[PDB]
Order: C-alpha cells, then structure tokens, then sequence
C-alpha cells in the first residue's frame, strides 16, 4: 500500500508570540531552513509517497513559501496536497477533517510540521502491519519515541512524558506528562489486567511521529472532545471495557527526533542539528535544493556559505553557520551561533549561543548571549543582550541600551514585554 | 586449596604463554560461604576485580592495600611463632587468588613488594597490637605519600606546563590526568580537552564527564580519528600504569598508537606516572608479558546483527583484546614523577637511587 | 525524457540520503548504466554539447555525495572516452553515438571482472604461515585473501572500525573459509604490528598522488607500518582513481551523526561536548608501498600515468 | 567468621524428612559450620527439644516467645552476633545454588541483598539485580506512587508482580543495628525492606540487591504452599 501521511503545518498551541504573529512557526528557521522543510524531508527520507499538509493560520504564507520548495515540483517522488481551511482550530479538527474528506487508505503517519528528524521508519511500519494483521484491526496508534537521559537539553519540563509499558508485546498501557508534578501516579488495574510483564519509561524523549491508522480518523469523529494527541492516547487508555482499542509504541535509539514548541526546544534542536545530530541532514547536505543556503563544512562544525568576507582577527571557534551573503567584522568572537544569510557584523562582538536570521546588521562593541534575532533586525554600538532575549522583524535597540534577562521587544505592544523604537524606552 | 581459573576461547598462537580468562564465570562458584581459607576481605576485593568494578589503577591498589588493612586487623598470632614469616605466608595465597581473578597490575606488584619488606622489618621484641598498629600506620603512609602527595606534587609540576590557549589530548580514564586537568582549570589556565576512547572498555567517557563537571571544554572521539583531531592538539597527556626498567611506557594499548601517531604530527607527548608504578621488569614489544581480556567483549550491537555472538562456533576465528601494551621511550618527551620532570630514558636512572 | 529525470533524482537522492547499492563496484555499474542510458536518450549534434550535458548532470550528482567518488570520476572516465572517440572520428552521428555505446560496453566487462583479476594476482603476494592485517571490510581484500587461501596457509589480523565495527563482518566472512582469521580492535594495531608481516586493505577513493581516504583508522594503520617498514597492499580497482587533489577541495572526510561514537543516552554532557566522527581518513602516498589493480602491480610513483591513461586534465574540475 | 545463618520460626515439619532439615542442610553444605537456629513457640512451646534432636553437625536452638515477630526474633540475639547475618526460614526449601545472592553481597558491597522466586509489587533497575520499589495494597491507599529522584537516577523500571519472597535475606551488621535500636518494626519482610527501599532513595548511601531466580520457589506459612514441598523433594532431595 502507498504510504501516506499528515502534516499539522499550524501548532495550536500559543507558544512563539510574539514571534508568531508575522510569520508560522513551521516557516521558522533552524539553520537558514524553514521548519516545514525539515519534516518534508523526513518524510521523503523516510518513505512517504503522498502527504496532506493541513495549514489554518498564515496559510497563504505557508503556501507561498511551499509551492516554490522541493516537494512541490513535478520531479518530486513526495507528493503534496495543501489543504487550508480558516474554520478548524485542533488537531481534532484536522482529522476530523480527514475522516470527513476520506483522504487516507492504510496507516498513515500524523505528525506535526514542525519536527527535525531522520527516523527511518519502515521497521516500525513493519512491527505495526504484523500488529494489524495479528490482533484483527485491534492495534490502532504506534507512538514513536527516542531513548533519551532526562538531563537532556532536549526534553525540557513542559513536555517531559512518563509512559508505563509491557515491553513484552510493546504496547502502551499509561501516559502522563510531569508538568508541575514531582510525584507520579500510576494505577494498579494494569498490573492485575495483565500479569506478563511491565515496565516505566521515563527515558523517552516524544518525537510526535504517532504512525496511525484510518480507525484514528474514525476516533476522533466519533468523539468531539478529542481535542489534540494526549486527549486522545488518555481518552483511549482509560477506557478499555469501552472501545478497546490498545495503543502501541516503538522507541529508537540511534536516530534523531524531536519537535520544536517553544524556545528551549529551539535551541536544543538547532544546536542538534549544527552539531551534526541528524545526519544525513546536515546544513552542508542542503536537502532542499536553494541556491541560496549552500555551506562548506569546516573543522569544528564551522559552516560557511559563499561571499561570507571574514574580517581579520575574527575567530570562529565551534558550531558556527553562516549564511550565503552575510558579512562579519573584524576581532570578532562568535560560537556556537547561526548567522543567517546577508547580514552585516560591525568590529570586536562577541556572539555566543546566538540565533541571528536573514538579514540582521550588528554594530561594534555588541556582546549577544543566547538570543533570538529576527528578519532584518538590528543592534547599535554599545548593547549588550542578557541571555534568552528575543527581539523580532525588524526591532532596533538603543545604543549605550543593556537588556534585562527576560526580554522579549518586539514592534507589537500588547504581546511582547516592550517596543521597538530607537531607543531603549519608547 | 585454591583451583585454576579456566581459560576462555581459543588462545592466540602468539599469546600461548600469556592467560585469557572470561568475566562470565567467577572463581567463587565453588567456594566456601564462610571464608575460611582466603581472608573474607580478599574474596570480596577478588569477587569486584574479576567483575570489573574496579578498573583504576590507583583505585586498584588502594583496594588492595585496604583489604590488607582489613587483614592485617583481623589476624592473630599462633602459638610459639613469628609474625614476620607466618603473617608473609599468609598473604602469598591471597596474592595468588588475586592473580587468578585478575592479573594485577604493577601498582600492585610494588605494593605487594611494600609490604613484604614492611612486614620483615616488624621487630621481634614487639608486641601483636603494637605491631598491627605499626603496620596499619605504614600502609597508610603509603598510599598518602606514594599516591595523593606525589599527585599533588605532578600536579604542581604539571602546572607550569599547561599553558594557556592550548589543547590537550588524554587517553582513557586515569585520575591523576584528570586530577591535572582539574587543578589547572581550578587555578587558572584556560585550555580545552580532546578525549580519545576505545572499544570495549570505552572508559574515556569517564573522564569526559569529570571534565565537564568541572567546567572544561571537551572533545570526545575514538582512537581512529586521533588522525584527525593531533593537527589540532597541541599536547597529549597520558596515563601511565607502569614505568619499566628501559624506560618503556606500559599503559593502555591505545597509548602507543597515539604517541607514534602524535609523532607523526610533531605533537609533544607527556606521560604522568607516580614513582611506585616503577617496574623493574623490562620490556621491548607488547607480546611477551600482557593481560587478555574477554574475547567475548568485544562483540558489539550494530543493529540486528552481531557478527561476533557466536564466535566461537568458527573454529578458525580468534578473538582478543589487549589491556596494556609499551611504548617505545623515544615516543615519550615528558615523564612528570613526584620527583620532577625527567626525560623518558632517564627514568631508570633517577628511578634507581 | 521524464522516465530518465526520475531515474536520475531516485539514484541522486539516494546517493544524498543513505548507501544505495551496498558496494562500490555495484554503484559504478549503476553510474555507467545511467550514462549509457543518457547517451541513449538525448538528442545532440556535436560532441561537445554531449559532454556540457554530461558535466551538468554529473555535477548534482557529484553534489549529492562528495565523499563517494566513484560516480564522478566514472562519469569522467565516460566523458574521456566521449573525448577520445571524438578525436579518433574528427581526424558522425550514429556511428559515433554506437561506437561510445560499445566502448561503455566494454568499459562495463572489463569493470565486471576487476575483483576476479585482483584474485587472479593475489597468489604472488602471499605466502604460507604469514601474518596479514586488514582494516575495515571490503570485498577486494576479501575475495584476495580467499582466493589467496585456496593453496596456502597464513593468518589475517583484521582489526575493526571503531565508529562502527564493519571489520566484524569480515571476520566473520573469512573464518567461513579457514583463514585463522584474529579481531581485535584498532587500539592495538601498534601493539601487534610487530608480528604483522604483510598490511594488506582497501580503500574507498585513491587520490592523484597516490593518496587515498579510506576507512577511519586506516591513516595510523599506515604510520605504524612505516614504523615497522612493513609493505602495504592497497587492494583497489581502477575505478577508485580520481584525479581529485587531496589538499584541493573540502568535505574530504565523511562526517556522520555523533551517535555512533557518543549515545544520545549520555546526559547533559552532550551540550557542552564536541563529538566527532570522521568515517574517513587521509593516506599520503609516501606510506604507501604497493597498488594491486585489475592491471596488475602498481607503484604509488604511477598512479599520476594512470589518470593520464583514464582522465582528461580539462574535466578534472568536471 | 564471614556469616552467622539466622534461621527464623514466627507463627510444621511435614514431609518426607524435617522442616527444619532443609534450610540446616543447605547451611551445612556450603560452609556454616555454627548454624543459629530459633525454635517455635507460638503452635507449641515445646518444640526446642525437637529442634536439638536432628543431624546437624552444630547448632544452637533456642526459645521464643509466641506473641513476636521476625524484628524481635533478629533483635532478641543481638548480643550474640558479631558478623553479618544471613537469615533464613523454616517453610523455605530452595535449589538454587546460595552463593549467587552472597556475590551480589560481596561484589556490590550491598546493604541488603535478597532472593525472590515468582500481589506485591517489585521496581528493579534495568541491570536486574538493583531493586528500587515495593509496595502492596495491603497498606497502600493510593494506587502507586514514584519518587522523582528514583526516576531521574534510573530511567527505566521494570516491575514484577507475581513475585513473592523466598525469606532468605543478607543484612549487613548496621541494619540490624538499626532494626534492635528501632523496635517499631514488627515485619521484617515489610519492615527492614520497605524502610530500607525508602532510605536507599538518598553520593555515600546503601545498596539494595535482589536475585530472581526460575528453578523452584518457596513456601508459606499456611497450607498453601505446603503440598508442593513434598513434590520438591522427591525430585530434588536425590542430589542432595
């Protein structure tokens, strides 16, 4: 059977503002690429023969941007179907949606469109055709996770997740996230129904690569408060007398997966990926085919495109990418940092765990830790950014202007902690 | 008595003099609950040595120099004898089961030779308490001052040559490197560290963590792409676990493949070694005396298949993994004792008198 | 036409995403298979346009993988042989275009019995009760070492890659034919490179000094052997001969994902760690003593006639 | 003298030989030369002198009282211990060779090493021979609750849940210190065990050790267990 799959392109949830607001967050990029690309070509990697891009806010950005990409060419063996709709507001919605446009056949992969990963799936597409072809239709979701410390800079407190399993048959029998919960509550019914085995997992880093099945889709029609994923997994879970229905799980551990949701994530993914983590996916590889984002790999992951004019005394020491066209000083310091591409770097700054995209222009004297620069933004002389500050679309800052920690100035009033003018205060 | 552990596999042609035990059977299977005719203290040191617990050198010989505190307490007098040939008759046995958990390494040896010496010179005037004192005070004297006080001191002397903005190659898991990376990071000297691991110990992911704990910048990757990285280091440290008597550097076997391949790239090699470690044996190639591991250790999980699960079914396949091999002495520049830094062919020499 | 794009993406992202075929000798039959259905399937009048097609196409697909260079230098070998049938015909339409078909032809079945010829050789390279220490895995070395065994009695020291254990697979290949085969790990190749008599590996790519990149750990297999001046066998054909510099050009050693050196279960350790796997590794010619190919025994002070013999110096950038 | 075999009776030699014969025979085998034996009081106080008329080649029985427990029972010899203490039970005739949980002992340095042989629930770590959790519904409200630390220390649990004790424990000589300067504790099995499994939830700490063995398994104190004694020794009493 062709393998199908669908991409939600709009997370529901309200995390990048007010990042969000001028451009979706699967438009967003790690390393010069755009989110959207990134599971494009994990799905092409791994397989997919047609996929249903379902994009509700910015749409028409998002179909700009995906139409002139890859998997849109005619040449292209992934296929795409964008399908916009302004009324659908879930991931509920969206398949939902599905089961009312009938567009799967035979276990299709839902997932987001914003996850970074090289999962090859076909050994769990196998282990899930046996379990559909050995329970009669009784396996309904295949959750796919990674083996993952919970010291990882990966998994952060907002998403960690604790599973109960039987490892004998790999079948999910509880699942609960630890927000806000230092105790954790496990029920004893799954001890006395099955008896052959069980196991915790706390170790398990969610990819968001749930492998699903047509009786998904007629789940979440047959039940209007299945508003995401976990609704689902946990309504499912708790009833069994009920629409039995048991849930299934693979776990990897020797490829790459996560999604993106908020900040941390970011930049634990980028950082990933700049360090090489989700080869072949590499920003040197250039999966999707621009022009505009071919880099050579140096020593210490240092990436540099072409027409890039390092200025003398600049010192590039590990994981540093720069764009095609950007332009850096002189006695410089940046590492650890994704430049993006045409940007404009004045003389003696120190760029440190720093994200700067299309466009920037950094004056003199400027030391950046662990910021988030957006399109065409720029900094004067004499501004130091505290770490986690995020400034968006075109903000300038003050000279002579030091930022709090908790920073986040953008040209929005009501969404972001200040605006952008400038100076440092309106 | 005490029996013979088997050998496992099929022995190297090579290595025929040489024994290979497995890490799978323990010499304790067929032993009394009660020990009673090895000291309780040296089946348990000997039970943690065969099953690998205690791999370190240093950590090696403090075990054993405690388990002989424990015995050294716990030991009576009999009627109408000595303790300086009774108490020496009595620890060679337990050396020998030693010897067929593990073959120990020459920490051990001189250790051993310590305390041999040590307990001849108990006086024969003296009473049972006031020698056991004696000699509890002696080892400890010997594993402050042989062990701690000489890394301090290769501390200090380790030091002045660690510079600032350079890198700094290490091999393996061995404290007193670490202990060298930390007080220079402690006392001001800002480097980075690579860090060279191998199969199937893999135990240089031990010091990669000391150094990240303690704030160091860090590069881990294995023995075949220190090609790559020596164009970047500027210095290798390396721990030694024995000095031999022609000036031969006996470490771990990736020692001597990183110091030809340092050679290679003009890149200067320090061993650190403290002065008990001296072996007056001596040697010239890594084959004539050398511990065998597991063959069966060496099987590893790349997917579905090992290729090396069943092994031994090949009647033509041999499996082997070296511990310790030599490097040549004109591989190593430095040689950092508690006595100073000397040149590696000048070790025997001052090692001496 | 649209058959032949999409049979060129499918072998172009392959070669982008993973190892598609398995060996190298079965990628350089792919590669002369899709040029021969190039030349098949286009329509051109002078030769020249016929090469600037051949050099576009060849470009993306020496862009998908830079480190396997089989394709690139066999597409150049295929432009060489479209250079030279040009001359021979210009001193021309069908003729021609059936005369680069028969020589490709040719090219094909004398690539086909490359491993067959390497064996037929291996015999005046080993004698009986010697030591032999391979790196890696490889079908060269495998089908010279069994074919070498077939008369005589020696003993093969294959050590094994420590980003991933290939050489496993090799032991585990030649036990199967009574070799006395030994593993051990690359950390104690100069621990037993005082026995070693013979080194005998392949390679994946020989450079136009007579360097090459092969398997990692295979650099310091070469520095050890010059310590203990023992010859080095490279078992490789004649289509691992690229005329590319090795000091030339970037993204000369593979790198892959740092899992197959550090887990990803390794903690917070891994954000203030820099890990590294180069799969690949560089041999300069001088530790090199002797080549083994299809046309016998080679030094590494030929190798520059070799390329003059199976390249031209105009399509060396390509 | 490494170990001093404590052989507990808290409320029965019904078979083809002694109940108390098995577990004594097994201590003589493999060393043991002085076996500390404890006799029974609460069915009959009387039984010290069927205690002292077996086989054995030393033994030390002695009294107890009716109403007490297996705490008291360790806590009452006390005074007369002075090694690590290896304890046993009556109804607990096993096969399985000894020295595996005493390896466990001896290689981990433990603080309490036991075996178990398949309604409690069992946590051990992924290695199989650390436990970390036990718990039954016999005093648990709540359905079953994780410490954070355990799960952030050890990532994966596995849990057993048709494990039952076989009664043969290794306590180190703190522990039983602890438990005769703690006399609260009733249960040994639900005492030092489940007090001990919160305490190892500590770096400098105790190790808790656990063996699950396949070849036979234990008794119980009622009826229940008593007809497979029998059906142990006629194919398993022919090697010993």
């Amino acid at each position: 059977p062709p393998l199908q799959a669908v991409l939600v392109a709009d997370s529901f949830d309200r995390r990048f503002f007010p990042i969000s607001k001028d451009q979706p967050r699967v438009l967003l990029p790690l390393a010069n690429v755009a989110l959207i690309d990134y599971t494009l070509e994990f799905l092409t990697a791994t397989g997919v023969q047609e996929t249903f891009v379902f994009c509700c806010w910015k749409a028409a950005q998002i179909k700009e941007h995906l139409l002139k990409s890859k998997w849109c060419r005619p040449t292209s063996l992934n296929v795409v179907r964008i399908i916009t709709s302004e009324l659908y507001r879930s991931l509920g919605d969206v398949l939902r949606d599905v089961d009312a446009k009938a567009l799967v056949r035979s276990d299709f992969l839902l997932v987001y469109g914003d996850v970074i990963s090289n999962i090859n799936i076909t050994r769990a597409l196998e282990e899930h055709r046996l379990r559909r072809k050995l329970e009669k239709n009784v396996s309904v979701m295949t959750m796919i996770f990674k083996e993952s410390s919970p010291s990882h800079p990966t998994r952060c407190h907002e998403d960690n997740v604790v599973v109960a399993v039987d490892s004998t048959t790999n079948r999910v029998l509880h699942f609960q996230k630890t927000q806000g919960l230092r105790r954790f509550a496990f029920p004893l019914s799954l001890f006395q129904g099955s008896s052959d085995g069980v196991e915790v997992r706390y170790d398990l880093l969610d990819c968001h690569i749930s492998i699903c099945s047509p009786q998904v889709a007629q789940l979440f029609t047959d039940n209007f408060d299945y508003q995401t994923r976990d609704d689902f997994v946990r309504g499912l879970l708790v009833n069994e007398e009920i629409l039995g229905n048991q849930i299934h799980m693979h776990v990897t551990a020797k490829e790459y997966g996560a999604r993106v949701s908020n900040l941390h994530m970011y930049s634990a993914v980028c950082a990933d990926v700049i360090r090489r983590w989700v080869y072949p996916l590499t920003p040197e590889a250039n999966f999707t085919d621009s022009t505009t984002q071919s880099c050579t790999h140096s020593r210490h992951n240092i990436y540099r495109g072409p027409e890039v004019s390092l200025g003398h005394g600049s010192i590039l020491e590990e994981n540093v990418l720069l764009g095609s066209g950007t332009v850096i000083g002189s006695n410089c310091f940046i590492t650890n940092s994704v430049i993006g591409p045409g940007c404009h770097i004045g003389d003696n700054v120190v760029l440190d765990q720093t994200y700067l995209w299309q466009g920037v222009r950094v004056a003199a004297g400027a030391q950046i830790h662990q910021s988030l620069l957006c399109d065409n933004a720029e900094v004067k002389e004499r501004v130091t950014l505290k770490p986690r500050s995020v400034l968006t679309s075109q903000v300038v800052v003050g000279p002579n202007i030091t930022l709090p920690e908790g920073s986040v100035i953008s040209l929005h009033p009501p969404d972001a902690e200040e605006d952008e003018d400038d100076g440092e205060f309106s | 008595q005490v029996p013979t552990r088997k050998d496992y596999g099929s022995k190297v042609s090579l290595f025929s003099h040489l024994p290979q035990y497995s890490r799978q059977n323990s010499l304790t299977q067929f032993m009394s609950i009660p020990s009673s005719v090895i000291h309780p203290a040296m089946v348990r040191l000997g039970l943690q040595y065969s099953q690998g617990l205690v791999s370190g050198s240093n950590a090696r010989c403090i075990a054993l120099l405690r388990a002989l505190q424990q015995v050294i307490q716990d030991y009576t007098t009999p009627p109408n004898e000595e303790l300086s040939r009774d108490l020496v008759n009595k620890l060679k046995p337990y050396m020998s089961f030693l010897t067929q958990c593990r073959p120990l390494s020459a920490s051990m040896h001189n250790a051993i030779k310590f305390l041999n010496k040590e307990i001849t010179s108990v006086g024969s005037s003296k009473r049972e308490e006031e020698a056991k004192s004696e000699l509890r005070a002696a080892i400890d004297r010997y594993v402050q001052e042989k062990i701690v006080l000489a890394a301090q001191a290769i501390s200090r002397f380790a030091y002045q040559k660690i510079s600032n903005g350079d890198v700094i190659l290490v091999y393996g898991c061995s404290s007193l490197v670490s202990r060298i990376l930390q007080e220079a990071w402690t006392e001001g000297r800002r480097f980075r560290v690579v860090v060279v691991d191998s199969r199937p110990w893999l135990e240089g992911r031990h010091t990669l963590r000391s150094l990240v704990h303690a704030g160091v910048p860090a590069s881990y990757l294995l023995i075949p792409a220190a090609s790559y990285v020596l164009p970047e280091v500027s210095k290798v440290l390396l721990g030694a676990h024995a000095l031999l008597a022609n000036g031969s550097v006996m470490s771990r076997v990736g020692t001597a493949q990183l110091a030809l391949v340092a050679r290679a790239h003009n890149v200067p090699v320090l061993v650190c070694c403290e002065t008990y470690k001296f072996c007056e044996r001596v040697q010239t190639d890594a084959f004539v005396s050398n511990e065998l591991d597991d063959p069966d250790d060496l099987q590893c999980k790349r997917g579905e298949h090992v290729a090396l699960a069943n092994w031994q079914n090949h009647a033509s396949l041999r499996l082997l993994n070296l511990v310790y091999d030599v490097t040549p002495p004109e591989l190593v520049d430095l040689v950092i004792t508690e006595l100073g830094m000397i040149p590696c062919s000048s070790v025997p020499v001052v090692l001496r008198v | 036409g649209s058959e032949l794009s999409e049979r060129i993406e499918s072998f172009v992202e392959t070669l982008k995403r993973g190892g598609g075929p398995r060996s190298s000798e079965e990628m350089a039959r792919e590669t002369l298979g899709l040029l021969r259905q190039i030349i098949t399937d286009h329509r051109w009048s002078n030769a020249g346009e016929l090469m600037e097609l051949i050099r576009r196409e060849g470009r993306r697909m020496t862009a998908a993988q830079p480190s396997e260079t089989t394709v690139g230098n066999m597409v150049r070998r295929v432009l060489k042989i479209i250079r030279e049938e040009y001359g021979r015909l210009h001193g021309h339409y069908a003729q021609l275009q059936s005369n680069i078909i028969e020589a490709i032809n040719e090219l094909l079945v004398e690539l086909e019995g490359t491993m067959e010829n390497i064996a037929a050789q291996a015999l005046e390279h080993i004698h009986s009760n010697e030591v032999i220490m391979t790196i890696g895995f490889s079908r060269t070395v495998e089908a010279f070492l069994k074919e070498a065994a077939r008369k005589r009695k020696f003993h093969v020291i294959v050590a094994e890659c420590a980003p991933f254990c290939q050489g496993h697979e090799m032991a585990v290949n030649l036990s199967k034919a009574g070799i006395e085969t030994t593993v051990m790990t690359d950390a104690a190749i100069f621990a037993v490179m005082s026995r070693v008599n013979k080194v005998i590996i392949g390679t994946k790519t020989i450079l136009a000094n007579g360097a090459l990149r092969a398997v990692t750990g295979t650099h310091t297999l070469a520095l050890a052997a010059k310590h203990h001046s023992t010859p080095l066998i490279v078992c490789a054909p004649m289509f691992k001969l690229s005329p590319q510099f090795p000091n030339e050009e970037d993204s000369f050693h593979k790198f892959v994902a740092p899992e197959e050196v550090l887990p990803f279960t390794e903690g917070d350790i891994l954000e203030k760690v820099s890990v590294h796997c180069p799969v690949f590794d560089y041999v300069p010619p001088e530790l090199i003593t002797l080549f083994i190919s299809n046309i016998g025994g080679n030094a590494p002070s030929y190798i520059y006639r070799l390329m003059s013999e199976l390249y031209h110096p105009d399509d060396h950038v390509l | 003298m490494e170990f001093q075999a404590v052989v507990m009776a808290v409320g029965l030699p019904v078979g083809n030989k002694p109940l108390i014969w098995y577990p004594l025979n097994l201590l003589e085998r493999v060393g043991f030369e002085e076996v500390i034996v404890v006799t029974t009081r609460d069915v009959q106080k009387a039984l010290c002198a069927e205690f002292k008329m077996k086989m054995k080649p030393d033994i030390v029985c002695i009294p107890d009282d009716a109403d007490m427990g297996t705490a008291d029972s360790l806590r009452y010899i006390y005074p007369k211990l002075k090694t690590d203490v290896l304890v046993l039970s009556c109804d607990l005739i096993t096969d399985v060779a000894l020295h595996e949980v005493v390896d466990l002992f001896r290689a981990y340095d433990a603080s309490l090493a036991m075996l178990m042989r398949k309604r409690d629930f069992i946590g051990v770590d992924s290695t199989g021979k650390r436990l970390l959790f036990m718990a039954n519904e016999a005093d648990l409200d709540e359905e079953l609750v994780i410490k954070g630390s355990i799960l952030q220390k050890h990532p994966r649990i596995r849990f057993h849940t048709g494990l039952v004790d076989a009664h043969l424990y290794c306590l180190k000589k703190y522990i039983v210190d602890f438990l005769m300067e703690n006399g609260s504790i009733t249960s040994i099995r639900s005492e030092l065990i489940p007090y001990l499994v919160r305490k190892q939830f500590s770096l400098k700490s105790l190790d808790i050790y656990s063996f699950i063995k396949e070849a036979n398994t234990l008794n119980l104190a009622p009826y229940d267990a008593c007809w497979n004694a029998c059906r142990g020794d006629r194919w398993e009493d022919l090697s010993r």
